[PDB]
């Protein structure tokens, strides 16, 4: 079981909106996690006796930038880890975590970026979701915009979260329009577009790279939540999503026996497989996380309480809940992250505090 | 509806 072994606070006293362990850290190296808040990203190393060792930050030249999200990948040629960060300026920065140099950056979104996710099988495919109502898929090997997911049948308000399924064949997105939308990226069109993005070298051609405009989701529902949907994750063929209504809903498109890959864009039904209720999480932009194996789920609420659900049970509604509290942890927890071996859980807070829980 | 507590 988890025990609180340490805490600290960052000097900017602004909300920490994101935290991510590097699950690509090398064998024998210490566990490392990144935090994002204010205009900075900071790396820490976990050591014995609860020590949280401060390494080095990247601080944006723009004092008005506010980083919201980060995501780890690695360089596909060298294996060295890379860190992507983004927030209110709508600029994606690719950071070398060793030196905290910004290697390159991407602009395109019309507004703030609310989440970044890397493809589960391709370290170069980066998904961003934005306040401008669109998702964008980037190839950070050839520095190309592969596709924009939008249109009037796309989201009609800010996109707040998205997630790739296990094989990276499809994306589920969600946001302020209360909707969850499915976008298949294993279509012939999208597989071809990804292949072409790898063949693009601007020094060897005259053409710009053409991005796909994907204006129709492969499924859409507004029947799960009744407010902003701010976090979504695949659990196999099922979906876990939450709003600001003190519940994570486990659901699937279609009827109970409907295969996810036979769902048509006109599908009108959903099936609710369970709901995990909790308390005092009425504000939006509050993210849950899962461990590497998807055996557990952790969510913090707006008064500093952690909920952890054990999903190693026969059916989703049988999940087993544990709660973790500390008398000094009273600020809203924006995001959690498990280490890859699941031995450490980190929570970060609106008062710039960081909380370490060891199993 | 608020982003902050």
């Amino acid at each position: 079981s988890f025990k609180c072994v340490n805490s600290l606070k960052e000097d900017h006293n602004q909300p920490l909106f994101g935290v991510q362990f590097n699950w690509h850290s090398k064998e024998g190296d210490p566990l490392v996690f990144a935090t994002v808040g204010s205009n900075r990203v900071t790396l820490y190393e976990c050591h014995s006796q609860g020590e949280i060792r401060l390494l080095q930050s990247y601080v944006d030249a723009d004092a008005d930038e506010n980083f919201y999200t980060c995501a780890w990948t690695y360089d596909s040629n060298t294996s060295h880890p890379l860190l992507a960060v983004a927030g209110s300026r709508g600029i994606i920065r690719i950071i070398n975590p060793i030196t905290m140099q910004c290697i390159k950056h991407y602009v395109g979104h019309g507004n703030a970026i609310n989440e970044l996710k890397f493809h589960p099988r391709d370290p170069n495919l980066l998904l961003s979701v934005s306040k401008d109502h669109a998702l964008r898929l980037w190839n950070i090997q050839t520095d190309t915009l592969v596709a924009i997911f939008g249109g009037v049948e796309g989201h009609r308000d800010e996109v707040l979260s998205a997630d790739y399924d296990l094989l990276g064949e499809k994306i589920m997105s969600c946001g302020m329009d209360h909707s969850l939308k499915l976008w298949r990226i294993n279509s012939k069109r999208m597989m071809n577009a990804i292949k072409e993005s790898y063949d693009y070298n601007p020094n060897k051609t005259n053409r710009p790279f053409i991005s796909q405009k994907i204006h129709f989701p492969d499924f859409s529902t507004r029947d799960i939540h009744r407010n902003y949907v701010d976090c979504v994750r695949w659990l196999g063929d099922l979906i876990l999503s939450k709003s600001c209504e003190n519940a994570i809903v486990c659901w699937k498109p279609g009827k109970m026996e409907d295969d996810i890959d036979k769902i048509k864009p006109s599908e009108s039904n959903v099936t609710i497989l369970g709901r995990f209720d909790y308390s005092q999480c009425d504000i939006w932009y509050m993210r849950f996380s899962m461990d590497f194996w998807q055996k557990m789920l952790a969510l913090g609420n707006q008064v500093g309480k952690l909920y952890v659900w054990d999903l190693e049970v026969e059916d989703p509604h049988k999940a087993k809940c544990t709660t973790l509290t500390h008398h000094k942890c009273g600020a809203a927890i924006r995001q959690t992250s498990f280490s890859r071996d699941s031995s450490i859980l980190i929570a970060v807070c609106d008062d710039a505090s960081i909380w370490r829980w060891d199993r | 509806l608020q982003k902050y507590a």
